[PDB]
RNA sequence: GGGAUAAGUGCUGAAAGCAUCUAAGCAUGAAGCCCCCCUCAAGAUGAGAUUUCCCAUUCCGCAAGGAAGUAAGAUCCCUGA
RNA sequence: UUUGGCACCUCGAUGUCGGCUCAUCGCAUCCUGGGGCUGUAGUCGGUCCCAAGGGUUGGGCUGUUCGCCCAUUAAAGCGGUACGCGAGCUGGGUUCAGAACGUCGUGAGACAGUUCGGUCCCUAUCCGUCGCGGGCGCAGGAAAUUUGAGAGGAGCUGUCCUU
RNA sequence: UAUACGUUAAGUGGAAAAGGAUGUGGAGUUGCUUAGACAACC
């Protein structure tokens, strides 16, 4: 894998502890992330470089490396920089609202729609009409505006519903 | 208690003497219909000269029986026959006058021009 | 949860206040007895065992005379667990009312049903007749036993056999008076079994 | 999407792939999604 | 006691 | 109402610098599946558990066994539903 | 599941259509549940995928299966089980002897052409099915209360109001 | 629960066709490529 070849730069303020079962542990400014990898794939930190190296070259290992290298990748900017997706709220009357810890959509339905945000993760309402949820971990800001927007996905004929920030709709006529 | 087959006088004006029960409405097997039920009917007898006219299919709305009815007080209410009145869909009677007695359960069906057609409501 | 044993008096009616008419059974519950208190840590599971209405010394035994000691109440005629109660709640020997329960409280009751002897297939399983005339020698038998190709009749063919006598269940029935000085739960509708049958009345478990 | 024995591009857009052993396309034209079976 | 009998023509 | 799933929808993600619901990893999701609800159920010979009661008798026998009278308890017989 | 082909079991008899009674199974799903695509605005639909839990009407005509029709219904599924089930029922039809019509035959007679009429036997041995007892077992003998391996049951759905 | 070297991930093995497919093993031909390809990104 040309990714599992490519080193990675840490920050000064990024420290990567290991453990038992190359299970790499990630501080940073924002928080703490961990991660088992798989025992076979190789990890070492030399110089604030953090490299994957590629036991054998079977197919199986072929995928691990390039998964493992971008997995630490992540976990490396998630501590950083962190991870937000935008989403905008698009139709008549349709509102997003902070209440406390949670969500509140008013889009459409005959009730409110909430959602509670899991421990790390955090949900930014500017305007009326957008959601921006926060957080270190990508596949779990991914995942929570996936679920955001599962409430009430872009329709196509007048793309009413709530999308992610910059999503192109495909977009059909009515009539 | 009316079925299949049960013949009712028609306790109205609109030329139909005579129904014969084609169908209970309101659910697949539903055998038996009481006052305040609905039910397609042939006319079997009529008027001559009436509005309604013999061999016509029609709704009709069942407004006294020989069964009777319950009420939640443990009263009952019985008549000496069972009668209908012909109706248009929404209720309305087709006929401009209602004879005989009906039953107070029509008004909570909803079936308030009868009601107040009606020279008696017990 | 909670319940209580009781016999079934009878059954009678009731003016509601808004003037309805309530069927309602009458179940007689002397105050029941805490005999036992079954554990997780001795029996494996948490429970109490209610004993209900004193039987004469003579009908009594001396394992049964030992078994109520700890209770200090006479031999009882009706012993039952009741299980998903609150342990803490109960001792050995407290004493289980009619006052438990209150008006408007929805109740599950659990008696036998009454007993039908032997019965055919028409009245023990709702089965059909067939023709009375046009040339028929088949009223109230049970029907094809079923077809030819397994040379054998497959299990749940329904057939004629002692009918009643089965626990029964019914659910969500509604406590319309308790009369705490004469033991009474008064309950809206009809119950399984027989005048003078033990009932058990217990708070519903689809509340 | 359309279930057939046949899966196959049907325009320039559609990309072939495999998930749990089954062949499917994937494609922008969501008319062009199929899944062999 | 049948008119024709088992496997009648 | 739980739990796990089907089709489906995905998130993150490489093999394959991209893309990709999948290969590692993480979700969601049916009147259906397993429960929840009702009944039977330890001949479940794998014969389960708890509480309480009786109490270690007499005679044959080298003992191994055997017989007898009993305890707690039950039944015959009787009044019945 | 059709019509057949073959002629392998049964001619010292494997009762033969339809209905009734009683079901049970398959899924190629009729309804209800979940979805993808749509020449899906909405309300409706079309088409394909998952799904067999439960449900799946009463009449007129005809021996009818089927079908057409009336009126409903959420729906009025398609098939298997000896065209499921006659030692469970029916006996309209088919399938004996009577009689008749058309027709064919010189005739006696003949016709999956028609017509009116026309004996449906059996006290259950075994397994199987549904109930109910007795026996012994379960390292003493008893009286109660129980856990739940495991098994069965249930599982459908409309309309209105509101939003 | 042999030995050696391979193959398969489908319980294929342990029933089926046209046809469909970046499944995977082995051969071989060939376009293009540090005069910098292919992908990404003016
Ligand atoms: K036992
Ligand atoms: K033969
Ligand atoms: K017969
Ligand atoms: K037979
Ligand atoms: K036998
Ligand atoms: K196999
Ligand atoms: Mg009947
Ligand atoms: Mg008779
Ligand atoms: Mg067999
Ligand atoms: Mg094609
Ligand atoms: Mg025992
Ligand atoms: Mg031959
Ligand atoms: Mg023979
Ligand atoms: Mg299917
Ligand atoms: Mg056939
Ligand atoms: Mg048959
Ligand atoms: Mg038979
Ligand atoms: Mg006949
Ligand atoms: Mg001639
Ligand atoms: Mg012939
Ligand atoms: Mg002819
Ligand atoms: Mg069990
Ligand atoms: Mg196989
Ligand atoms: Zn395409």
């Amino acid at each position: 894998s040309r990714v599992g070849k490519k080193l990675l730069e840490i920050p000064s303020d990024v420290t990567v502890t290991l453990n038992d079962n190359n299970t790499v542990a990630v501080k940073g400014p924002k928080g703490e992330l961990t991660r088992t990898f798989h025992p076979d794939m190789e990890i070492k930190v030399e110089d604030n470089v953090l490299t994957v190296a590629r036991p054998s070259d079977q197919k199986e290992h072929r995928a691990l490396h390039g998964t493992t290298r971008s997995l630490l990748g992540n976990m490396v900017e998630g501590v950083s920089k962190g991870f937000e997706r935008g989403l905008e709220l698009v139709g008549v009357g349709y509102r997003a609202s902070k209440s406390g810890n949670k969500l509140v959509l008013n889009v459409g339905y005959s009730h409110p729609v909430e959602i509670v945000p899991e421990e790390g993760i955090e949900i930014e309402v500017p305007s009326q009409t957008k959601v921006v949820v926060k957080g270190t971990d990508k596949e779990r800001v991914g995942a929570i505006a996936a679920n955001i927007r599962a409430v009430r996905s872009p329709e196509p004929y007048k793309g009413k519903g709530i999308r992610y920030e910059g999503e192109v709709v495909r977009r059909k006529e009515g009539k | 208690m009316i079925q299949q087959e049960t013949r009712l006088k028609v306790a109205d004006n609109s030329g139909a003497r005579e129904v014969l029960t084609i169908k209970v409405l309101g659910g697949s097997g539903r055998k038996t219909a009481n006052i305040g039920d609905v039910i397609v009917c042939t006319v079997k007898q009529a008027t001559p000269g009436g509005v309604v006219k013999k061999g016509e299919v029609v709704k009709a709305v069942i407004v006294r029986t020989k069964s009777g009815a319950r009420r939640s007080d443990g009263s009952y209410i019985s008549f000496d026959e069972n009668a209908c009145v012909i109706i248009r869909d929404d209720k309305s009677p087709r006929g401009t006058r209602i004879f005989g007695p009906v039953a107070r359960e029509l008004r909570e069906n909803n079936f308030m021009k009868i009601v107040s057609l009606a020279p008696e409501v017990i | 949860t909670k319940g209580i044993l009781g016999r079934k008096i009878g059954m009678t009616q009731v003016f509601a206040e808004n003037g309805d008419l309530i069927p309602v059974t009458v179940i007689e519950a002397a105050p029941n007895v805490v005999l036992q208190k079954k554990t997780a840590e001795n029996d494996g599971y948490e429970a109490i065992q209610l004993g209900f209405d004193d039987k004469r010394e003579k009908l009594s035994n001396k394992p049964e005379k030992g078994h109520v000691a700890k209770a200090e109440t006479a031999p009882k005629r009706f012993v039952k667990e009741l299980r998903g109660v609150e342990m803490d709640a109960y001792e050995v020997g407290q004493e289980v009312k009619v006052e438990i329960f209150s008006a408007g409280e929805i109740v599950d009751v659990t008696g036998v049903s009454k007993g039908k002897g032997f019965q055919g297939a028409i009245k023990r399983h709702g089965q059909s007749r067939g023709p009375m005339s046009h040339g028929s020698r088949y009223h109230r038998r049970p029907g094809s036993m079923g077809p030819v190709d397994p040379n054998r009749v497959f299990k749940g063919k329904l057939l004629p056999g002692r009918m009643g006598g089965e626990q029964i269940t019914v659910q969500n029935l509604e406590i319309v008076k308790v009369d705490a000085e004469r033991n009474l739960l008064l309950i809206k509708g009809n119950v399984p079994g027989a005048k003078k049958s033990l009932i058990t009345v217990k708070s519903a478990v689809k509340s | 999407m359309k279930v057939r024995p046949s899966v196959k591009p049907i325009c320039e857009k559609c990309k072939v792939i495999r998930r749990k052993g089954k062949v499917m396309v994937i494609c922008e034209n969501p008319k062009h999604k199929q899944k062999q079976g | 006691r049948l008119a024709l009998g088992d496997r009648a023509p």
